[PDB]
RNA sequence: CGUGAGGGAAAGGUGAAAAGAACCCCGGGAGGGGAGUGAAAUAGAGCCUGAAACCGUGGGCUUACAAGCAGUCACGGCCCC
RNA sequence: GAAUGCCGGCAUGAGUAACGAUAAAGAGGGUGAGAAUCCCUCUCGCCGUAAGCCCAAGGGUUCCUACGCAAUGGUCGUCAG
RNA sequence: CGAUGUCGGCUCGUCGCAUCCUGGGGCUGAAGAAGGUCCCAAGGGUUGGGCUGUUCGCCCAUUAAAGCGGCACGCGAGCUGGGUUCAGAACGUCGUGAGACAGUUCGGUCUCUAUCCGCCACGGGCGCAGGAGGCUUGAGGGGGGCUCUUCCUAGUACGAGAGGACCGGAAGGGACGCACCUCUGGUUUCCCAGCUGUCCCUCCAGGGGCAUAAGCUGGGUAGCCAUGUGCGGAAGGGAUAACCGCUGAAAGCAUCUAAGCGGGAAGCCCGCCCCAAGAUGAGGCCUCCCACGGCAGCCGGUAAGGACCCGGGAAGACCACCCGGUGGAUGGGCCGGGGGUGUAAGCGCCGCGAGGCGUUGAGCCGACCGGUCCCAAUCGUCCGAGGUCU
């Protein structure tokens, strides 16, 4: 397993065989290797990746020395890739090439409280013949006296977004090494400069 | 609607529960560099006048 | 970071600097690689530009032509490799950036509302006289 | 299915 | 939702919003420093820094701009004559809120000032 | 985008003159039907004598549509009518003319014949 | 309250005596704090006595892994006598 | 101790719904213990077969001026029927 | 009976399995294909219309299929009100009549405020024996689970012919689901232009208000979006159901079983995605502070760090979360680019004039990508360890 962390940049669409393809474009590298976790020590096996450098003016005493035991600048972000264990210790784009499969995981957009309809795709009420002040709402919560309640897990309005998202298997359309560049088939959680994941994708 | 309504009277335990979130946080307060008097950070102090060094305003 | 100019940077490689400038108005022909199975042939399609949409590497233009008593919108991507060349046929003078309101003329109304843009056309004359 | 009807359709009252 | 939107509705339609902030500038340029609501405030500088910018320019073109807003040929002779000069050198920010340390009684609502730069 | 009620415009010579779809053979339950799509419907309003008439309940292929249909280069292209071809159970067209351009992606789903006896294939 | 015929309430008590609190203090006032009157002022006029529900301040014991008609029986802990 | 009892008092719901046409506000200057709300000025907006002006009924001092803000005013109030 | 609102629809589901489809089987009067019938199986799926208030049913066009039931004939403090229980009116019918009819006909008041449990979201408190900043394990949960057509194998096996496979392989769909805005397509309340009537500034020119809470019209950025785009169902391991065996007695034969061992489902357990240490069983790793003064406790000052306050934010109801606070690009200005609009005003020229031409892709110009300390995030304050005992 390998991954990497990075940034959401934008989208496009570039061609390729005379076909469109629309492509989220992703700022990648570098990520140094701050800590690795091992099987003796931590009882699993993953590397903690460091992304983006900090002004050090920020960074606090605690968090310097975990640097520090590294031999890394201070970074912005830390976040780990399970079951990942590259030979260097810095990371790249380069881990990728153009035909690979990924699995690109982010922090999605926020709707705050969402109405039943957006959130679940409820129909809602009609909009004529009669309907009355229920024309978002969601109808029937229940039974009756049988079971008396409403189940755990009922679809209901709430908050919606802002949360772990993972899309998977999006074709690696493009590698740019010079520019830590990744090109990604397809469309990537979040928004724009947005901290996302990267990691080889899981199906075959 | 079929007018709901409180199915039993609140007990004083269960209101005052209720009330435990209620407490006004205090004013924060900060002296101003100039007089001392304490007034709000990042205001205009209303008894000297004075704000980020200079007089601005006249009390 | 500047995430502008990195877009800007992927889609540098696919832009081109070779298409002639026209306007809503103008009557072109666009030159498209088609392909039919299992060959690849050049199909024109003319007609006028009704619509420019800007995005930088992302402008697309619309071009409406009337073929045997149907009408035909074909969109078109600005900087597509499928496209061989443009050639303006004509310059038309529009006094909005849409033309969709072309879509109700008759032909005869069309003609009166796109009268030539005799001042560009002037301009395309006028240029073309290389040494 | 169409049954009996055991209530007269419902109005709202006024209490004072 | 809101996500990337610029510009306080300020509880009024699109007409009174109008009519709010250049009722705003036309008190703000003409006695140089106002008494406002802090949301009202930070709205009103971009609202003023635009129109002495174009005082700045000093064209016809810019007067007959300003005056869209302004709607008072003294008014825009003292924005012309007297207060555009003395941003000559300035590259924008011809306009500074603070906030005053007291609440309005009757609503408690927080309080600022809105003053041309020196 | 064809759905049931949609009246189409017939671009044959089989004597129809409208068709108003009453399915979209394609599936357990397609919504729509676009170029190259196959649909059931009801002739709705036709010349006399010809090889159908008003009632009878036909199936034929949309050729052309309002909505733009998108292609893989990036382009589109979108027509000023909903206009369809008579077929039989074996998708073979049941008059000899087609009038007006079709669709191109008519060819690939194997609709040879219209895409031949159509005057212009955008 | 009702057009009207007509219906129809609630609301008693300072002190023996006004001796009903000069004057000062905070307050815009209301209100209070001293001074003073009185056997008595939580008899101060919103005045005899001043119960109960109800609201509050202070203290003792107690409560954030626990199942309920709220008690009861037992044991232990802490506080008081 | 119960009568959906009677009279009164006080709770709960709750700092909740609401504060009565979506014609609309902003600033400066006065006054005053106190001001979004009272006076003044400038800007803005609303009515204009009316949301202006005259009668008649009905109301009965509400009119004008001075002095006030306990209550009345759905907030505030120095203002007011 | 000091009230348990009653049909049908809509909305939202959830369960059963006597299974409609899809998966696995045995028997077949199973040649192949396609059926019949019974067994296993509840994971997913189970369309759109015409008629009627209808449930039901019939019919049209499809489909892998268009399953049947429970949940107060599920669901009116969720909606509807066509049907049914009032008062009006009429027809047929009965009654001398008033009136009546599981007979019909037309009409006919459906109640803003959720206390408790429950449910969806979000915090505050305390705990997790030192106090802190990060990064994590995953007990246990939830999500998902569908299916068709075509091609190759192969016109092969099978069949007289018509017809036509198993196994294995490749492609393209339908519906659903999660995300996204590059494209297609919407909206875009003032981003640009055009237009009418009126009033006004200032007479012309040029403008402003009002005509809606945009006067009207043509367009339209970012954002939020589907009609648009990417991607998902798996694969794979394991244990099983019906069912099929290997070896094999009791019972010299036989027997899938009594010892033992195989094969075997869309189903079960893992695997995928998401939540998750209040998992009080309160886990783990890395890093930081530390041996404070007073008489497992108390008062006080600090350390590492935290909060308050402020500038903000594709975060958001408040709260929370996240960024930044002059050692600074956080918002506001300004400048450049993008983008929309589509050639401003002024002037000159042409026309008697409405106008037209040039200056000019001009002028204006929200949000997008950036730069720039011009404006504001001044100045500060309060908390916060001394580590209980075997
Ligand atoms: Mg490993
Ligand atoms: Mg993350
Ligand atoms: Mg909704
Ligand atoms: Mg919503
Ligand atoms: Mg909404
Ligand atoms: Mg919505
Ligand atoms: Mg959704
Ligand atoms: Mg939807
Ligand atoms: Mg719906
Ligand atoms: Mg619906
Ligand atoms: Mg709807
Ligand atoms: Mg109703
Ligand atoms: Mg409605
Ligand atoms: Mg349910
Ligand atoms: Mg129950
Ligand atoms: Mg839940
Ligand atoms: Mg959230
Ligand atoms: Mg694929
Ligand atoms: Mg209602
Ligand atoms: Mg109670
Ligand atoms: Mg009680
Ligand atoms: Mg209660
Ligand atoms: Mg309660
Ligand atoms: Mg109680
Ligand atoms: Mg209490
Ligand atoms: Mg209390
Ligand atoms: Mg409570
Ligand atoms: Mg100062
Ligand atoms: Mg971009
Ligand atoms: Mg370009
Ligand atoms: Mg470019
Ligand atoms: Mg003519
Ligand atoms: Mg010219
Ligand atoms: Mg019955
Ligand atoms: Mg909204
Ligand atoms: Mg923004
Ligand atoms: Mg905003
Ligand atoms: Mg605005
Ligand atoms: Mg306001
Ligand atoms: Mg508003
Ligand atoms: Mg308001
Ligand atoms: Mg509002
Ligand atoms: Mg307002
Ligand atoms: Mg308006
Ligand atoms: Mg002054
Ligand atoms: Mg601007
Ligand atoms: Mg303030
Ligand atoms: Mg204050
Ligand atoms: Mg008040
Ligand atoms: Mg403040
Ligand atoms: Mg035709
Ligand atoms: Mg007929
Ligand atoms: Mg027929
Ligand atoms: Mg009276
Ligand atoms: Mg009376
Ligand atoms: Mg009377
Ligand atoms: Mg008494
Ligand atoms: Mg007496
Ligand atoms: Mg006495
Ligand atoms: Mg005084
Ligand atoms: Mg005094
Ligand atoms: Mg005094
Ligand atoms: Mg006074
Ligand atoms: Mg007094
Ligand atoms: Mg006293
Ligand atoms: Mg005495
Ligand atoms: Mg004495
Ligand atoms: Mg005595
Ligand atoms: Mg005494
Ligand atoms: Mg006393
Ligand atoms: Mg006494
Ligand atoms: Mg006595
Ligand atoms: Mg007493
Ligand atoms: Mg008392
Ligand atoms: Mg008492
Ligand atoms: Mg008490
Ligand atoms: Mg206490
Ligand atoms: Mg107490
Ligand atoms: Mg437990
Ligand atoms: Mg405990
Ligand atoms: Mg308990
Ligand atoms: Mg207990
Ligand atoms: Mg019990
Ligand atoms: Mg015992
Ligand atoms: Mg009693
Ligand atoms: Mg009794
Ligand atoms: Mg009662
Ligand atoms: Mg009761
Ligand atoms: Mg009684
Ligand atoms: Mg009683
Ligand atoms: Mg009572
Ligand atoms: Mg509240
Ligand atoms: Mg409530
Ligand atoms: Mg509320
Ligand atoms: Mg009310
Ligand atoms: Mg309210
Ligand atoms: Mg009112
Ligand atoms: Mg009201
Ligand atoms: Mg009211
Ligand atoms: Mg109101
Ligand atoms: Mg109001
Ligand atoms: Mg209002
Ligand atoms: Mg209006
Ligand atoms: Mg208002
Ligand atoms: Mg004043
Ligand atoms: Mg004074
Ligand atoms: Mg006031
Ligand atoms: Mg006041
Ligand atoms: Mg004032
Ligand atoms: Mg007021
Ligand atoms: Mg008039
Ligand atoms: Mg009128
Ligand atoms: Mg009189
Ligand atoms: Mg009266
Ligand atoms: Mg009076
Ligand atoms: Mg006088
Ligand atoms: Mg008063
Ligand atoms: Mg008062
Ligand atoms: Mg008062
Ligand atoms: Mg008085
Ligand atoms: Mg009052
Ligand atoms: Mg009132
Ligand atoms: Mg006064
Ligand atoms: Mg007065
Ligand atoms: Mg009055
Ligand atoms: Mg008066
Ligand atoms: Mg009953
Ligand atoms: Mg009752
Ligand atoms: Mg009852
Ligand atoms: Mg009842
Ligand atoms: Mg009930
Ligand atoms: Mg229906
Ligand atoms: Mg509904
Ligand atoms: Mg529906
Ligand atoms: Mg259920
Ligand atoms: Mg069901
Ligand atoms: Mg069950
Ligand atoms: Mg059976
Ligand atoms: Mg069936
Ligand atoms: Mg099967
Ligand atoms: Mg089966
Ligand atoms: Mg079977
Ligand atoms: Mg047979
Ligand atoms: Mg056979
Ligand atoms: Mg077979
Ligand atoms: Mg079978
Ligand atoms: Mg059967
Ligand atoms: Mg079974
Ligand atoms: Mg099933
Ligand atoms: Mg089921
Ligand atoms: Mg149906
Ligand atoms: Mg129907
Ligand atoms: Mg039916
Ligand atoms: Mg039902
Ligand atoms: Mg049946
Ligand atoms: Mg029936
Ligand atoms: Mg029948
Ligand atoms: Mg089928
Ligand atoms: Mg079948
Ligand atoms: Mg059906
Ligand atoms: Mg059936
Ligand atoms: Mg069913
Ligand atoms: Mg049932
Ligand atoms: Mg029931
Ligand atoms: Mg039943
Ligand atoms: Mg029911
Ligand atoms: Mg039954
Ligand atoms: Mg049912
Ligand atoms: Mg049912
Ligand atoms: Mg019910
Ligand atoms: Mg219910
Ligand atoms: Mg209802
Ligand atoms: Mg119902
Ligand atoms: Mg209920
Ligand atoms: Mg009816
Ligand atoms: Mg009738
Ligand atoms: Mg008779
Ligand atoms: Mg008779
Ligand atoms: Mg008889
Ligand atoms: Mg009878
Ligand atoms: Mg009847
Ligand atoms: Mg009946
Ligand atoms: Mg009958
Ligand atoms: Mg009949
Ligand atoms: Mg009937
Ligand atoms: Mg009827
Ligand atoms: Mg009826
Ligand atoms: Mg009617
Ligand atoms: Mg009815
Ligand atoms: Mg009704
Ligand atoms: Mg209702
Ligand atoms: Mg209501
Ligand atoms: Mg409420
Ligand atoms: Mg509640
Ligand atoms: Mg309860
Ligand atoms: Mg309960
Ligand atoms: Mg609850
Ligand atoms: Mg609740
Ligand atoms: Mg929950
Ligand atoms: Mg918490
Ligand atoms: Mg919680
Ligand atoms: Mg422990
Ligand atoms: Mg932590
Ligand atoms: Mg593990
Ligand atoms: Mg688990
Ligand atoms: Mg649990
Ligand atoms: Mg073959
Ligand atoms: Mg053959
Ligand atoms: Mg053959
Ligand atoms: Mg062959
Ligand atoms: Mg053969
Ligand atoms: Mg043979
Ligand atoms: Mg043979
Ligand atoms: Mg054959
Ligand atoms: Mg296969
Ligand atoms: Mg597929
Ligand atoms: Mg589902
Ligand atoms: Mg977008
Ligand atoms: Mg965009
Ligand atoms: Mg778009
Ligand atoms: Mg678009
Ligand atoms: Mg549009
Ligand atoms: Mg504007
Ligand atoms: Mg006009
Ligand atoms: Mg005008
Ligand atoms: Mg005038
Ligand atoms: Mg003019
Ligand atoms: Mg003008
Ligand atoms: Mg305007
Ligand atoms: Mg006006
Ligand atoms: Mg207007
Ligand atoms: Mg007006
Ligand atoms: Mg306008
Ligand atoms: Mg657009
Ligand atoms: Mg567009
Ligand atoms: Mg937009
Ligand atoms: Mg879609
Ligand atoms: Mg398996
Ligand atoms: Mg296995
Ligand atoms: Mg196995
Ligand atoms: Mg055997
Ligand atoms: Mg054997
Ligand atoms: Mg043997
Ligand atoms: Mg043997
Ligand atoms: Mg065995
Ligand atoms: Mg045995
Ligand atoms: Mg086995
Ligand atoms: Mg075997
Ligand atoms: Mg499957
Ligand atoms: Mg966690
Ligand atoms: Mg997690
Ligand atoms: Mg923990
Ligand atoms: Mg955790
Ligand atoms: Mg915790
Ligand atoms: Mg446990
Ligand atoms: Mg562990
Ligand atoms: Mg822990
Ligand atoms: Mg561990
Ligand atoms: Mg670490
Ligand atoms: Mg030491
Ligand atoms: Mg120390
Ligand atoms: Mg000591
Ligand atoms: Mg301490
Ligand atoms: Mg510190
Ligand atoms: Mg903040
Ligand atoms: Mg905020
Ligand atoms: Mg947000
Ligand atoms: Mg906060
Ligand atoms: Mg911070
Ligand atoms: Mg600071
Ligand atoms: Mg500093
Ligand atoms: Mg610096
Ligand atoms: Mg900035
Ligand atoms: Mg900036
Ligand atoms: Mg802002
Ligand atoms: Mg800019
Ligand atoms: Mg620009
Ligand atoms: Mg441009
Ligand atoms: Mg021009
Ligand atoms: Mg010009
Ligand atoms: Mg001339
Ligand atoms: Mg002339
Ligand atoms: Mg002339
Ligand atoms: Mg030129
Ligand atoms: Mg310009
Ligand atoms: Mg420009
Ligand atoms: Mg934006
Ligand atoms: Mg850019
Ligand atoms: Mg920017
Ligand atoms: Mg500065
Ligand atoms: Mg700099
Ligand atoms: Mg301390
Ligand atoms: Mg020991
Ligand atoms: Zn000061």
């Amino acid at each position: 397993m390998k991954g990497i962390l990075g940034v959401k940049v934008g989208m496009t669409r570039i061609f390729r065989d005379d076909r469109a393809v629309p492509v989220t474009v992703i700022l990648a590298g570098p990520c140094p290797v701050v800590q690795r976790r091992t099987p003796e020590k931590d009882g699993y096996t993953a590397v903690q990746l460091g992304f983006l450098p900090q002004n050090p003016k920020r960074v606090n005493r605690p968090l310097k020395g975990h640097f520090a035991k590294a031999g890394v600048e201070p970074v912005r972000i830390l976040r780990e890739i399970r079951d990942f264990n590259p030979e260097g210790d810095t990371v790249t784009v380069e881990i990728f090439k153009p035909g690979e499969r990924v699995d690109v995981t982010g922090t999605s957009k926020g709707r705050g409280f969402a109405g039943v309809m957006k959130r679940w795709n409820f129909a809602g009420g009609p909009d004529s013949h009669g309907a009355h002040k229920i024309h978002r709402h969601p109808g029937s919560i229940g039974n009756r006296k049988t079971p008396g309640r409403v189940y755990k897990g009922k679809k209901m309005a709430g908050h919606y977004g802002a949360e772990r998202v993972t899309v998977m298997n999006l074709e690696v359309v493009d590698v740019i090494p010079e520019e830590n560049l990744l090109l990604v088939k397809g469309a990537v959680p979040g928004p724009n400069g947005g901290l996302v994941i990267v990691r080889e994708t899981k199906k075959a | 609607a079929k007018h709901p309504v409180p199915k039993k009277k609140t007990s004083k335990a269960r209101r005052d529960a209720r009330r435990s979130h209620h407490a006004l946080t205090p004013p924060t307060l900060v002296p101003c560099p100039e007089c001392k008097a304490m007034k709000p950070p990042h205001t205009v102090c209303p008894e000297c006048g004075y704000y980020a060094g200079r007089k601005v305003l006249e009390v | 970071m500047n995430r502008g100019a990195l877009i800007k940077l992927v889609e540098s490689r696919y832009v081109r600097t070779d298409l002639p400038e026209f306007r809503p108005g103008d009557t072109v022909r666009v030159s498209y690689k088609v392909k039919e199975g299992n060959r690849t042939r050049i199909q024109d399609f003319e007609g006028i530009v009704i619509r420019i949409r800007r995005n930088g590497f992302n402008t697309t233009f619309t071009v409406r032509k009337v073929s045997y008593g149907v009408g035909v919108e074909r969109i078109f991507p600005l900087h597509s490799p499928l496209i061989q060349k443009i050639d303006i046929v004509q310059r038309g003078r529009a006094r909005r950036a849409k033309l969709y309101f072309i879509r109700n003329l008759s032909d005869r109304e069309i003609r009166r509302k796109l009268r030539a843009d005799r001042k560009r056309i002037d301009q395309d004359r006028a240029a073309e006289r290389a040494a | 299915v169409d049954k009996g009807s055991y209530l007269p359709r419902p109005t709202p009252p006024r209490p004072i | 939702m809101r996500h990337l939107k610029s510009g306080r509705k300020l509880n009024r339609h699109s007409s009174h919003r109008l009519a709010l902030y250049r009722n705003q500038a036309k008190s703000l340029l003409t006695h140089g420093r106002i008494t406002t609501t802090v949301p009202k405030a930070k709205e009103l500088r971009g609202f003023v820094d635009h129109l002495i910018h174009l005082a700045k320019r000093g064209d016809l073109h810019a007067r007959r701009l300003v005056l869209r807003d302004l709607q008072d040929v003294k008014l825009v002779r003292k924005l012309f004559d007297e207060i555009a000069p003395r941003y000559r050198d300035r590259q924008g920010g011809y306009t500074r809120v603070l906030k005053l340390a007291e609440r309005r009684r009757g609503d408690g609502a927080p309080l600022a000032l809105v003053e041309l730069v020196e | 985008m064809i759905q049931p009620q949609t009246y189409l415009e017939v671009a044959d010579n089989t004597g129809a003159r409208k068709i108003m779809c009453i399915r979209v053979l394609k599936g357990s339950n397609a919504k729509y039907a676009t170029v190259g799509d196959v649909i059931v419907a009801s002739v709705k309003e036709a010349i006399p004598r010809g090889a159908v008439k008003e009632g009878d309940v036909v199936k034929a292929v949309v050729v052309r549509t309002k909505k733009e249909i998108k292609r893989p280069d990036g382009s589109a292209i979108r027509f000023d009518d909903n206009a369809a071809v008579i077929i039989n159970n074996q998708l073979e067209p049941r008059g000899t003319r087609v009038f007006g351009p079709v669709a191109r992606e008519l060819r690939e789903k194997g609709f040879m014949k219209i895409v031949s006896l159509a005057p212009e294939v955008l």
